[PDB]
RNA sequence: GAUGUCGGCUCGUCGCAUCCUGGGGCUGAAGAAGGUCCCAAGGGUUGGGCUGUUCGCCCAUUAAAGCGGCACGCGAGCUGG
RNA sequence: GCGAAUGCCGGCAUGAGUAACGAUAAAGAGGGUGAGAAUCCCUCUCGCCGUAAGCCCAAGGGUUCCUACGCAAUGGUCGUCAGCGUAGGGUUAGGCGGGACCUAAGGUGAAGCCGAAAGGCGUAGCCGAAGGGCAGCCGGUUAAUAUUCCGGCCCUUCCCGCAGGUGCGAUGGGGGGACGCUCUAGGCUAGGGGGACCGGAGCCAUGGACGAGCCCGGCCAGAAGCGCAGGGUGGGAGGUAGGCAAAUCCGCCUCCCAACAAGCUCUGCGUGGUGGGGAAGCCCGCAACCCCCCGAAGCCAGGGAGCCAAGAAAAGCCUCUAAGCACAACCUGCGGGAACCCGUACCGCAAACCGACACAGGUGGGCGGGUGCAAGAGCACUCAGGCGCGCGGGAGAACCCUCGCCAAGGAACUCUGCAAGUUGGCCCCGUAACUUCGGGAGAAGGGGUGCUCCCUGGGGUGAUGAGCCCCGGGGAGCCGCAGUGAACAGGCUCUGGCGACUGUUUACCAAAAACACAGCUCUCUGCGAACUCGUAAGAGGAGGUAUAGGGAGCGACGCUUGCCCGGUGCCGGAAGGUCAAGGGGAGGGGUGCAAGCCCCGAACCGAAGCCCCGGUGAACGGCGGCCGUAACUAUAACGGUCCUAAGGUAGCGAAAUUCCUUGUCGGGUAAGUUCCGACCUGCACGAAAAGCGUAACGACCGGAGCGCUGUCUCGGCGAGGGACCCGGUGAAAUUGAACUGGCCGUGAAGAUGCGGCCUACCCGUGGCAGGACGAAAAGACCCCGUGGAGCUUUACUGCAGCCUGG
RNA sequence: GUGAGACCCAGUGGAGGCCCGAACCGGUGGGGGAUGCAAACCCCUCGGAUGAGCUGGGGCUAGGAGUGAAAAGCUAACCGA
RNA sequence: UCGUGGAGCCAUGGGGGAAUCUGGGCGGACCACCGCCUAAGGCUAAGUACUCCGGGUGACCGAUAGCGCACCAGUACCGU
RNA sequence: CGCGGGGUGGAGCAGCCUGGUAGCUCGUCGGGCUCAUAACCCGAAGGUCGUCGGUUCAAAUCCGGCCCCCGCAACCA
RNA sequence: CCGAGGGUAGGGCCCGUGACUGGGGCGAAGUCGUAACAAGGUAGCUGUACCGGAAGGUGCGGCUGGA
RNA sequence: GUGGGAGAGGGUGGUGGAAUUCCCGGAGUAGCGGUGAAAUGCGCAGAUACCGGGAGGAACGCCGAUGGCGAAGGCAGCCA
């Protein structure tokens, strides 16, 4: 039956995007924490 | 009159609708910078702040003239009497001799063809606006202004009206639709006559939907909810409030006066 | 750190303090009947109406339509009223 | 220093060669290939799908695409095969879709407003699309791309030169773009069906047929012009207080003509120079391309009619003038030139997307042929095209699943007709109570239904006439058990309860009598409304204005909705009582030699609140007891008395409410703890937490009947899929170790394991579930813990909010 | 039809939270399934189907908060926080 | 240290509101003496804190330890 | 079974926690007004205080035990 | 073909009986009050409407068959 | 038919003063009101009584009659 994950490229970008993460101070902290832990992908890698 | 229907379906054996003859001679709006895209929306900045609104037929907004001292003395012919989705009252499309067209909340009696004008000089007859000071004590008027130059705000609902009770200083005493007795400045305009389309208070919605077409979604009762949702909610198997009628926010809802006490607005009221 | 709880259905088996059917002594036993006690379960111990009902109370029968134990036998057998 | 912590990590066991191998659409054989093939390739049979199980597009997926090699692993078996491994190819655009266009909700956000900071609103502007706007059709090619390359035909922008035109010219003005739902006319087209006509290789089988036979196919695109359908549209001439007047453009008045039109415009459709395609047939090769009929949901499109709930924006595009500039400049021609960026493979109802899987689940748009059935996208069969579902082979037990049938009976089954049967389409007869006059109605109960031949009426297209189709009407006649001969396809009625009705809900145990609902009543709110969100700014309410908006309860409609303001709440009371700061300072105290400086501090004046006074019930709420009494008895209209704020009215009543209770009569039944009707000592109905009713409605709950049946007496046979056997692959919970029997005792009170006695060769397989206090879940209930949460209030204490004096 | 009406007939017309019934949206009863095909599925059956309808794409509201035709329901497979 | 306490001192949202050395604050209510100090402007090394980084040591670990990673780890994989 | 309330002249009620004092209404009885019955007027009579015993000088009154009438409870299973 | 009659189904009229319930007629001397007839001690009546043990009372309008 | 008369016949619109009630303002003080007598009730929170200003509804005194009009029910301020 109709499952939880229904992939939408634009939605993903607009939601968890780099720019998106940048606007909100909360997001800027995310980018901070991740960059500082060593993640290879700061943001959900998705190509268009 | 109101149109009634045979009972060829329930919810429609009770249903009734308006006598649209009054309108006629025009269904299409006077586009000419008369209607505007009108934004729907039961909430403000996210949260719903008025319950149960939403849905309801698409609607175009007709911009009407609620301050007529613009064209003082410039007379106009009454082009038509159209339908307005945005109100109980019907509007009248009136061409000015000027060439400029405007809309006015159609008073009762007004007819396509008649002439009309606003001003002090203006003759005391249906459709004409003038400062209350220049209106004969006793005459019925609608679309009254509250403070001068601020525009009309009283007696605008279908078939509503205010009557002049007499002057007294720069003010004139009006008995408002509600029945309140307010002193209103003499400079406040007001067009003579009643609001018209008084059969309105009589149309019987009929079915559960239709109340929907009017953009009103279902209103659920307090007791029906739970202790958390409303003060009435709760109690195992049907209950009686539980003392004493209250709103979901908790204020008493039967008889408790609410208007602000120290409001300067008083001093000019009496009813 | 769990022994599924009523009733029913299905499958039974056991006790005798015996409801039939076998013997028997009394009788206020003439006969045909019955009553009461004695021995004896080998085998029997019906179909419906009402109720979740156990139990009952009815209807129509019967030789009789017995009582009670088995975790008020039986939910890794079924049903869930 | 480990033996236990349902300990942690890892490894390997047990169950076990067991369950299972993922839709019961289905397979067989012959050839190949190869080390090896049920499983790969080819062929021939066979079966399944066919509004698809076939095509095309979006999303998402990202090389899965094509070719050559390959088989460890991955495929639930096999594998030579593959969506798998290695390698190499492969995606071509001025016109398709996006961007160098437009705006929607919304987002962002110069100004501007607010906020401890972070940040919140927000104008212009900018961003934002399956919506608007915009120029490509038919074929041909590749292993793999194609409206992308190529062919033919037809367009679009810009730039230059040039000839010929005109007051040219905005981010400004106006027009326009531009819009609903349901129902529809006339033409068309797509699509489809026939043809005695056109073109074709061929075939006469098996009893017959050389046949007006059988079989195949009879189109696509196409500028200008040309027709045929439509859509748009009055022309004039003067004034003008409006278009934040800048206009000869709009808009307004005024007036010659003219109008179910004409002309002018703009589409659609045929037609068209011409290009293109072109089967069945053996050896791998013959071409027409015409005529009727049906005919859209599509086109003409901004067509028409009706209705109430009254149906986006902006740009392009016309037009108008502003500065300006008139050498500019726009406009039309005509040739030359210029024409960027991104996507394009493949999958795409699924083995490539979301579900950990090659998962019987989920996933938006378009096409979706033919015959038959009243119609259809339905059902049955079938084209094209695609599949037989990635373990097989036998056997023919119980038992289970799905399915067919049954003597006689026909609900006796059972909590309950649960389930299954019966009925089923269409045409015609013909239909009751009751009702809100619509309905109840498909009431019920019946008859007809196939094919053959004859006569006969209307229509559409033609042309009036033949063909071709569309509706019919009447006679005779034939065959079967049976004619909607298969598939789709109501069982019916009577009487209660609840809710009026359609509708909503507990995603994943509750679809209901619950919620909602039209409608009734109460109440607040005069607009910078009340109310809601927010510290605020600000916003919703509402570009609304009491015929409106918020809160509450009841819940269509009908007839109605009584008494009690004692307490509680709310509304009203400029008096008084009390009352905080604050004002006021009689009077008193600490110090100084003092002037002083400090402290207390009474009268009295001091809000809201509470007190007090009064109102108020569709506000919270409440709405009695005990004695006696009639000329038989019974009973009590009547009387006494106590208490109250007042003592329950109409109506209903052993009820969705009645404990005693299966109340008592009556009805129905052979029999009725249920049901219906009555009664009324109502444990404990009762009037908007509404009372009593009500036609219609209901996958709601009860009681009866008819029909019909495997529900049952009572079980029997048969079918397919498992189970069983052989080949391949091969799990799981659980598990202290086991060499694991019965009885009567015993024991922590329910023993394979102690005692006694009694049976008992060792080991499996197919079955059944009594025990192993079997498994699974550190019992939900229960209690306990000075454990936790959600909820309530006249529990305590705070805070928001609101009232209030200074 | 009447003084004129009301009104009554046929005909046309095509209304409706109207009826039957596919797509589509559901989820009524039963059976199967229960280490499943599946962490809600399958078969038969059944409700709605021009409306309070269904649905694609783009948007907005959230933790004592949102949303809620009201179940303490839903807020990414267990929500009294 | 100061929880209203006899509660000063230092800050300061509200109200009133001076003086410039005969000025003005403090020495724990308040007075009086005695004594301390000069508010309502600003700057100022060093001693002090930490360890991403380089080095040196260790009655520190030795691949179930030691950082989560001795190895191509904030990776694979899981989750929107 | 378990809680609490109540038995006072003939009827229906006070009195009792603060013991010595039995009150109210109705009815009953005698007398009046009336032709007469009611009504109305005057006057009067009547009370083991349910009980069994105990404390006290003294008990309806306080403390116990019984007989009564009416209510309230009876839940998780 | 018709067809007595039989069968099935659904309507109509009439009669009997029915727990229980409603008034009504009738019966020497039972209970409560006293509406009406004389200002019947509130003039009577009356259509309607509400209400009450009962007669009845009151509203509104009307009548004289009352002043 | 022509010419005239009387009438509260009917229907519509409009309008006049008296009186009641209530609201506001003034002045004023201890009762008012009500009956058979009373009580309830209203009033020192300022009533009754009096003046002024205003809102609203219903009914039309004198004329009026023992009168007139209408088919009946019924019809009465003034105006058209
Ligand atoms: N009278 C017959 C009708 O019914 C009623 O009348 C009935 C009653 O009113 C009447 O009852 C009367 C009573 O009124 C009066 N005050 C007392 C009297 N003793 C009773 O009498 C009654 O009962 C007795 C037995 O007890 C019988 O013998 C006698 O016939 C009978 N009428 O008895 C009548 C029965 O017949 C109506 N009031 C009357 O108008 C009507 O016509
Ligand atoms: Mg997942
Ligand atoms: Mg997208
Ligand atoms: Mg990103
Ligand atoms: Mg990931
Ligand atoms: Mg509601
Ligand atoms: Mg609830
Ligand atoms: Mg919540
Ligand atoms: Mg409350
Ligand atoms: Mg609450
Ligand atoms: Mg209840
Ligand atoms: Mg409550
Ligand atoms: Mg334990
Ligand atoms: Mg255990
Ligand atoms: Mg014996
Ligand atoms: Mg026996
Ligand atoms: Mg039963
Ligand atoms: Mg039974
Ligand atoms: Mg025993
Ligand atoms: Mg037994
Ligand atoms: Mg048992
Ligand atoms: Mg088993
Ligand atoms: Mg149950
Ligand atoms: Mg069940
Ligand atoms: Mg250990
Ligand atoms: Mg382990
Ligand atoms: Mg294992
Ligand atoms: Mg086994
Ligand atoms: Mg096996
Ligand atoms: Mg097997
Ligand atoms: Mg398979
Ligand atoms: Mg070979
Ligand atoms: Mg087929
Ligand atoms: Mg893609
Ligand atoms: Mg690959
Ligand atoms: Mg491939
Ligand atoms: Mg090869
Ligand atoms: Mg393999
Ligand atoms: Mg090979
Ligand atoms: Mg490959
Ligand atoms: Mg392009
Ligand atoms: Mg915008
Ligand atoms: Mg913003
Ligand atoms: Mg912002
Ligand atoms: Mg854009
Ligand atoms: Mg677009
Ligand atoms: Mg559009
Ligand atoms: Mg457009
Ligand atoms: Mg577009
Ligand atoms: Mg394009
Ligand atoms: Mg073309
Ligand atoms: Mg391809
Ligand atoms: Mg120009
Ligand atoms: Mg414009
Ligand atoms: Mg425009
Ligand atoms: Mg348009
Ligand atoms: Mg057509
Ligand atoms: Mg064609
Ligand atoms: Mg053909
Ligand atoms: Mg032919
Ligand atoms: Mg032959
Ligand atoms: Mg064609
Ligand atoms: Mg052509
Ligand atoms: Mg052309
Ligand atoms: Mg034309
Ligand atoms: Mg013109
Ligand atoms: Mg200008
Ligand atoms: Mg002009
Ligand atoms: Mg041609
Ligand atoms: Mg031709
Ligand atoms: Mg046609
Ligand atoms: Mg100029
Ligand atoms: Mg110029
Ligand atoms: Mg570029
Ligand atoms: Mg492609
Ligand atoms: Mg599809
Ligand atoms: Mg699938
Ligand atoms: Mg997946
Ligand atoms: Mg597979
Ligand atoms: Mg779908
Ligand atoms: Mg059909
Ligand atoms: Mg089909
Ligand atoms: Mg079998
Ligand atoms: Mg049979
Ligand atoms: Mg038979
Ligand atoms: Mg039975
Ligand atoms: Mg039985
Ligand atoms: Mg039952
Ligand atoms: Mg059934
Ligand atoms: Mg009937
Ligand atoms: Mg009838
Ligand atoms: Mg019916
Ligand atoms: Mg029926
Ligand atoms: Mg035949
Ligand atoms: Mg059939
Ligand atoms: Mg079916
Ligand atoms: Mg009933
Ligand atoms: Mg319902
Ligand atoms: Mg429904
Ligand atoms: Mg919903
Ligand atoms: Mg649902
Ligand atoms: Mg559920
Ligand atoms: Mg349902
Ligand atoms: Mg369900
Ligand atoms: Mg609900
Ligand atoms: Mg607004
Ligand atoms: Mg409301
Ligand atoms: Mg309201
Ligand atoms: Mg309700
Ligand atoms: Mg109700
Ligand atoms: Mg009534
Ligand atoms: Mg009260
Ligand atoms: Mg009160
Ligand atoms: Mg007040
Ligand atoms: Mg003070
Ligand atoms: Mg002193
Ligand atoms: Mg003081
Ligand atoms: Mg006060
Ligand atoms: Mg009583
Ligand atoms: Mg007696
Ligand atoms: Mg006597
Ligand atoms: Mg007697
Ligand atoms: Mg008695
Ligand atoms: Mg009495
Ligand atoms: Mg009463
Ligand atoms: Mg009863
Ligand atoms: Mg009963
Ligand atoms: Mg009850
Ligand atoms: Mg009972
Ligand atoms: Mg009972
Ligand atoms: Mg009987
Ligand atoms: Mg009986
Ligand atoms: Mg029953
Ligand atoms: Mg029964
Ligand atoms: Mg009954
Ligand atoms: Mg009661
Ligand atoms: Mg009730
Ligand atoms: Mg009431
Ligand atoms: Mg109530
Ligand atoms: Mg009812
Ligand atoms: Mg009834
Ligand atoms: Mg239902
Ligand atoms: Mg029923
Ligand atoms: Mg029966
Ligand atoms: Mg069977
Ligand atoms: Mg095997
Ligand atoms: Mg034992
Ligand atoms: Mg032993
Ligand atoms: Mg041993
Ligand atoms: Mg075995
Ligand atoms: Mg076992
Ligand atoms: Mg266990
Ligand atoms: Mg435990
Ligand atoms: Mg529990
Ligand atoms: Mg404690
Ligand atoms: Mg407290
Ligand atoms: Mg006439
Ligand atoms: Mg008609
Ligand atoms: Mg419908
Ligand atoms: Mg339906
Ligand atoms: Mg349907
Ligand atoms: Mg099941
Ligand atoms: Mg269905
Ligand atoms: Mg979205
Ligand atoms: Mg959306
Ligand atoms: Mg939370
Ligand atoms: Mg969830
Ligand atoms: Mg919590
Ligand atoms: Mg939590
Ligand atoms: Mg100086
Ligand atoms: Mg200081
Ligand atoms: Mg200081
Ligand atoms: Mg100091
Ligand atoms: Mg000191
Ligand atoms: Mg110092
Ligand atoms: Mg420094
Ligand atoms: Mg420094
Ligand atoms: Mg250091
Ligand atoms: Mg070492
Ligand atoms: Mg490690
Ligand atoms: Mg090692
Ligand atoms: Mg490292
Ligand atoms: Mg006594
Ligand atoms: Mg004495
Ligand atoms: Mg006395
Ligand atoms: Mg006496
Ligand atoms: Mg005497
Ligand atoms: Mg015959
Ligand atoms: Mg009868
Ligand atoms: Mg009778
Ligand atoms: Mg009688
Ligand atoms: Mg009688
Ligand atoms: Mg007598
Ligand atoms: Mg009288
Ligand atoms: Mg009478
Ligand atoms: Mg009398
Ligand atoms: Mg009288
Ligand atoms: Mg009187
Ligand atoms: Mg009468
Ligand atoms: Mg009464
Ligand atoms: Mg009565
Ligand atoms: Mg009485
Ligand atoms: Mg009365
Ligand atoms: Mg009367
Ligand atoms: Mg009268
Ligand atoms: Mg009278
Ligand atoms: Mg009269
Ligand atoms: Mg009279
Ligand atoms: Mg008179
Ligand atoms: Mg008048
Ligand atoms: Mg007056
Ligand atoms: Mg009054
Ligand atoms: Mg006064
Ligand atoms: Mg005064
Ligand atoms: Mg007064
Ligand atoms: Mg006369
Ligand atoms: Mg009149």
């Amino acid at each position: 039956m109709k499952r939880t994950w229904q992939p939408n490229r634009r939605k993903r970008a607009k939601t968890h995007g780099f720019r998106a993460r940048m606007r909100t101070p909360g997001g800027r902290k995310v980018l901070k924490r991740r960059r500082q832990k060593g993640r290879w992908r700061l943001t959900p890698a998705v190509r268009k | 009159a109101v149109k009634k229907f045979k009972p060829y379906t329930p919810s429609r054996r009770f249903m009734t609708v308006a006598d649209f003859s009054e309108i006629t001679k025009t269904e299409p709006e006077k586009s000419l910078v008369k209607p505007l895209k009108k934004t729907g929306g039961r909430n403000n900045q996210g949260r719903i702040t008025v319950r149960f609104r939403g849905g309801g037929h698409k609607r175009l907004y007709r911009i009407i003239d609620f301050k007529r001292w613009d064209k003082v003395g410039i007379p106009a012919k009454v082009a038509a009497i159209e339908y307005d989705p945005n109100r109980s009252a019907r509007i009248a499309l009136l061409h000015y001799v000027d060439g400029e067209k405007r809309y006015i909340i159609a008073p009762d009696g007004l007819q396509v063809g008649q002439q009309v004008v606003a001003g002090p000089d203006a003759p005391i007859q249906v459709g004409n606006a003038l400062p209350l000071r220049f209106i004969p004590v006793g005459t019925v008027v609608h679309a009254v202004e509250l403070e001068p130059k601020k525009g009309a705000k009283l007696a605008r609902a279908a078939g509503t009206s205010a009557q002049i009770q007499g002057r007294e200083g720069d003010y004139v005493i009006l008995r408002l639709p509600s029945g309140e007795l307010r002193k209103v400045h003499g400079e406040c305009y007001a067009t003579v006559g009643a609001v018209g389309n008084a059969d309105h208070k009589n149309i019987v919605l009929g079915k559960a939907g239709r109340s929907r077409w009017l953009g009103r979604r279902p209103h659920v009762r307090g007791a029906a909810m739970n202790p958390v949702d409303h003060p009435h909610g709760g109690g195992e198997g049907r209950a009686p409030r539980g003392r004493p009628p209250a709103s979901p926010w908790g204020w008493q809802t039967k008889g408790l006066k609410t208007r602000k006490r120290r409001k300067p607005s008083s001093r000019f009221i009496i009813a």
